[PDB]
């Protein structure tokens, strides 16, 4: 409505800063310190910049994705992707993420691999980064045992993919909203967090252009389960 | 010689104003959040605090109480290095305690003069 | 109002800042992977568009932060005793550069005598005076050579009335009601490829307002735009 | 040897696209928006274009259009590099006679394995 999109702004604001501090301090201490900087260090301080750029081109596409998924400009180009490797190489992307946060990326798989599926690759892995992001940046604050587990699944003529965790978990007055445009779970426990309300927003639309839906189960405490389902087939 | 308390959740913050502090000659003990910072002065007294708002466990504001309430931290002065940009958010700061707010994103050259300046007081 | 601009915003914050982020890839890979050719003159000057840019990047997320704390009623005037005659080419400078790089000239003069004493926020003035100057560098003339951003000091009403004149593109009538509105832009194939949010100059109309004054607009396609700040002397 | 036509309104990507290039021993010649590119082929036959869409005076997809109408420069490859990341921007440009389309921000590695690859 109106009182969150002053929020989302305000949500922007925070998540971008957060990497410029990092060019910006990391850029200057390069600049100033050549003289005392050997090459390994000058090599990390460089990476650092890079690395921070990336964070911060994803957090653009957020927004670029979702003006386009709200203008309905965005096209979904099908084709035969091995869907149990498609989960794998999104694991990948997330495991440099996921150590920064203590969190362990699980797959494990109920049917046997390869598992056939006529989706979009690159939009779909956007679906699955999105939910395994969620799955480190929302878990437990002090635990030795954080995890994020995918389960590929095949049910209902289509595929079943469920991302499982146990971390700070959603009450269920917020269970329903959740997937709408700009909304966040407002606690103790996530005023530190960063990220605008888009990413389920972004998730939800991408889902449902190909003809599936996304649902959550939930509890305060132990954890948050995300099943997303898709057709497999053309026709 | 001079020991320097830095207190932030994020490593590649801690990692930058470390090799500043470094550079000129101060030995640093990092603590990824405010409860951490509590436990390691039982260990030592730093010469200064350079301490985050937003962070798990315990957060800034809340450091900067809990160090004025015990008698013996009280007199550290302390650099507040936060993302937080409002005046109210400085206003509680200073009246809680800290000598300085900065802002983020910083200036490491900036910060290591007020840096410079507590330490030479 | 409408989710409509709301959309619209979201797109062009993306656009904006992707602009100085390409330059901050771009160059940061490039001191990367070619450390071994480049002499230190350019390293010098590749890491310094890292930090310029940057500069750029954050001073475009106080805007959304600025923008945001005006509608939260979180803002609040601290006035004190400055010199809007200084005040005002301190700003002027600090968009200098910006303005030689659109082959603009900002000039500046006063119609009375100098020091203009006046009892307002330093901080918050610079940033309505930077705006104004900003936009006329902006949506100067495309393709001039007496292109300019004048800024006029003048005393009137009990008041000090600031004058932000240019001979850019000019701004049509159907515009010049909706410009001050949050997330507006005059959409043109002029101002086609040019970045904003349409946040500036309703951060300047609130700002503006807080102090007890207001801020009007006369523009003509073509000729060039005025925009009128006046404020209380104290 | 290689001559690379650079076409941008930005001044600050000019330089780091030209750096790469040139680090590749390829000359380059530089053009501020797509009237002035069109401009300077009257003079020399470029290799290669470097082209942006958002620019004053005349955009990316009015300079490929053109590009096509007139027969000397219809078979001069042309890469797009814009910071229009849509799907419809880009079947527009390869429509309209574009090699190939990269988005900013980029990787210049990338950039410029694919610009070894019209060349040769
Ligand atoms: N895996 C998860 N575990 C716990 N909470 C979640 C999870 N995923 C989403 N949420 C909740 O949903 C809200 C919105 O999430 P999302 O739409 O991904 O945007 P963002 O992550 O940027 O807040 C968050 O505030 C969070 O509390
Ligand atoms: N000096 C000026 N000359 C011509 N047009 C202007 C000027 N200042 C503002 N405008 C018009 O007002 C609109 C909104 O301006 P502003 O609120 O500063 O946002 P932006 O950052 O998008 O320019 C612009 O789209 C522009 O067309
Ligand atoms: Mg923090
Ligand atoms: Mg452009």
């Amino acid at each position: 409505i109106d009182r969150m999109k002053t929020e989302f702004i305000a949500n922007i604001s925070h998540e971008l800063r957060t990497p410029l501090t990092a060019i910006k301090a990391y850029a200057e201490t390069i600049y100033n310190s050549l003289g005392e900087l050997d090459l390994s260090t000058l090599k990390e301080f460089l990476e650092v910049i890079i690395d921070q750029s990336n964070h911060l081109e994803n957090l653009l596409n957020e927004l670029l994705d979702f003006s386009r998924l709200e203008r309905k400009s965005l096209q979904i180009n099908r084709e035969k992707v091995d869907l149990c490797d498609l989960v794998e190489s999104a694991v990948n992307a997330i495991k440099e993420f996921a150590s920064s946060h203590n969190v362990n990326v699980l797959f494990e798989s109920n049917v046997p691999c390869p598992v056939e599926a006529y989706i979009d690759p690159t939009r779909i892995r956007q679906v699955l980064l999105n939910l395994l992001n969620n799955g480190v940046k929302y878990s437990k604050k002090d635990a030795p045992d954080k995890y994020v587990k995918v389960i590929l699944d095949e049910k209902d003529g289509g595929v079943l993919i469920i991302v499982e965790d146990n971390g700070i978990g959603i009450p269920d007055h917020a269970k329903d909203r959740i997937f709408e445009q700009f909304y966040r779970v407002d606690s103790s426990l996530t005023y530190e967090v960063p990220g605008t309300g888009l990413g389920l927003a972004i998730t939800k639309e991408i889902v449902e252009l190909h003809g599936g839906r996304i649902w959550v189960e939930s509890e305060v405490g132990k954890g948050s389960r995300f099943f997303v389902w898709i057709p497999k087939d053309r026709a | 010689s001079k020991k320097v308390l830095l207190v932030d959740d994020s490593a590649v913050l801690r990692k930058i104003v470390s090799f500043n502090l470094k550079k000129e000659g101060y030995e640093v003990i990092e603590a990824e959040n405010g409860q951490i910072a509590l436990e390691k002065l039982s260990e030592f007294t730093p010469d200064l605090i350079v301490l985050d708002i937003m962070m798990p466990v315990m957060d800034g504001f809340t450091v900067l109480k809990k160090l004025q309430e015990k008698e013996e931290w009280k007199r550290i002065p302390v650099i507040v290095l936060t993302a937080k940009g409002g005046e109210e958010d400085e206003s509680l700061a200073l009246s809680l305690g800290a000598r300085k707010v900065m802002r983020k994103p910083f200036s490491p050259s900036q910060f290591i003069e007020e840096v410079k300046h507590l330490l030479n007081e």
